[PDB]
């Protein structure tokens, strides 16, 4: 699975915005898909989850609300629609495709996407 | 004669059960190691436990006997290594169901350890001998989880490192069941009783009030982080399951202490016991103070373990040592074919796929129909 993220820039505060990400190559056995987000001078946050099987999510407590996760299976996309943005949400963010199987690993998500990025500002 | 095969015996059982990291399973679940959403946890993981257990219990029951009581436990012992090295490693949900079937092998095979000693002790020492193994295995279990809510707290050891010495100690456990002897003559394979009004209703509530027992220890932990995400606020769920542990063992000893003749006043103890445990399971879903859950899972556990030794004790009056494994293997199996029925609908996936929320107005209401029908049973 090769997973490309577009759709980041910069928005004025209270401006939504909706991130795809094109999983394509392997997209039989993609069981989850997960945003991440790292804002400036910090780490890897949960934003977000999808199933691919059904429809379940579940997203991070300070999101919640606002953050709403989509998966595509036609196309494979997979689309954040975000609504009442703030300069705090400057970040960039990562996709995380649970591809399936049996597997020993350190993280959960086993390929990650590029990045996009997104600067809340005036 | 009966100490080398029996001290080789209870230092397997108290390795094996000093696993720290039994209560904080879910929390290190559903944590930064293994980031597993409580959906994926109470709908499609746990579930395949009941599924497996169900599965591998009569083949173990009937292998159990044919080759002797050890290469049994020897495979517990192998399976409980399986189970805690895809426990560290292992990723995914598809991972943790396997995880789950091999847990399955782990306890479907704890009937060749205590059935194990009555092939090599002589028949003197048989409930002597059986309580120094059954006893060591309570001890471990509550030696370590005051250990587990010892280092989280104290020590700041990450719920990683508690898979770490579980897995240790479940390694240790099979360096000791290498040496126990090998038994030279088994029960049935080497070597109607329903009737009786008694033996028959004591046993209905055993399989009814011990089928529920499994599922709410199972779907219990996921109650406490719904009430009290573990990454929010301190959880104390070693603490918590050290007491509860020691509540029930005191409250065993107790009922084998008091000389009351349990037939006369043994069913009016068992409705009273029996509505203790619904009403103590509302309170764990009303109540949105997590130490009152805490609670209620203390009196249910103390509660319940006071009603399966009364049960356990009015089964086996008569029986002989050569008719407990058959009457008390139907009753572990016909138990199971209930949970099986229950979780099917109340929790899989494909049935209702209730969340825990709403589950535990089930299980409370679920002892709150085993009080009834054993109370409106009695008319005159
Ligand atoms: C990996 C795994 N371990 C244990 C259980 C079942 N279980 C969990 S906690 C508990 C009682 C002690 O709190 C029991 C019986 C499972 N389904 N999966």
């Amino acid at each position: 699975v090769q997973l490309v993220e577009s759709g980041g820039g910069l928005v004025q505060p209270g401006d939504s915005l909706r991130l795809s990400c094109a999983a394509s190559g392997r997209t039989f056995s993609i069981n989850a898909m997960a945003w991440f987000r790292q804002a400036p001078g910090k780490e890897r946050e949960y934003v977000a989850q999808i199933s691919w099987t059904g429809g379940n999510t579940y997203y991070a407590e300070s999101v919640k609300g606002r953050f709403t996760i989509s998966r595509d299976n036609a196309k494979n996309t997979v689309y954040l629609q975000m609504i009442s943005l703030k300069p705090e949400d400057t970040a960039v963010y990562y996709c995380a495709a649970d591809s399936g199987g049996i597997r020993l690993g350190a993280s959960r998500w086993n390929y990650w996407g590029q990045g996009t990025q997104v600067t809340v500002s005036s | 004669s009966w100490i080398y095969p029996t001290v080789i015996l209870c230092l397997f059982g108290f390795f094996s059960m000093m696993r720290p990291s039994e209560p904080f399973l879910i929390p290190y679940l559903s944590g930064p190691d293994k980031q597993l959403t409580s959906a994926e946890i109470t709908n499609e993981i746990f579930p395949v436990w009941t599924y497996s257990y169900l599965v591998l219990l009569l083949p173990v029951f009937v292998l159990t006997d044919y080759v002797r009581y050890k290469p049994v436990i020897i495979l517990q012992g192998i399976s409980f290594i399986i189970t805690w090295l895809l426990l560290l490693f292992g990723q995914g949900v598809k991972t943790m169901q396997v995880v789950e079937f091999f847990y399955g092998m782990v306890t479907a095979a704890e009937v060749a350890y205590y059935a194990y000693i009555y092939s090599v002790v002589s028949p003197e020492h048989y409930q002597r001998v059986s309580g120094y193994c059954r006893s060591v295995t309570l001890a471990a279990y509550t030696a370590g989880s005051v250990l587990a809510q010892l280092l989280v707290s104290l020590a700041q050891m990450s719920y990683f490192y508690l898979n770490v010495i579980s897995l240790a100690s479940v390694s240790v456990a099979f360096l000791f069941s290498l040496f126990l002897p090998m038994p030279k003559k088994s029960m049935f394979f080497h070597a109607e009783c329903y009737s009786s009004k008694r033996l028959f209703y004591w046993s209905l509530w055993w399989a009814f009030a011990t089928a529920g027992f499994n599922q709410v220890l199972n779907y219990v932990q996921i109650l406490w982080d719904y009430k009290a995400p573990s990454q929010d606020s301190s959880i104390y769920n070693g603490a918590v399951e050290a007491i509860a542990t020691f509540g029930g063992a005191v409250a065993a000893f107790a009922v084998g202490y008091v000389k009351v003749n349990w037939d006369l006043l043994g069913e009016l103890a068992l409705v009273v016991f029996s509505v203790v445990n619904a009403g103590s399971l509302f309170l764990m879903h009303y109540t949105a103070n997590i130490w009152a859950c805490y609670a209620g899972y203390l009196i249910f556990k103390s509660s319940y373990m006071l009603l399966i030794t009364i049960a356990v004790f009015q089964i086996a009056v008569n029986l002989n040592v050569e008719r407990y494994a058959l009457v008390f293997g139907i009753n572990t199996f016909i138990a199971l074919v209930i949970q099986t029925i229950m979780t099917v609908i109340v929790v899989d996936q494909r049935g209702l796929n209730l969340p825990v929320s709403i589950q535990f107005l089930v299980y409370g209401s679920y002892f709150a129909v085993i009080a009834g029908i054993f109370l409106m049973r009695s008319m005159y």
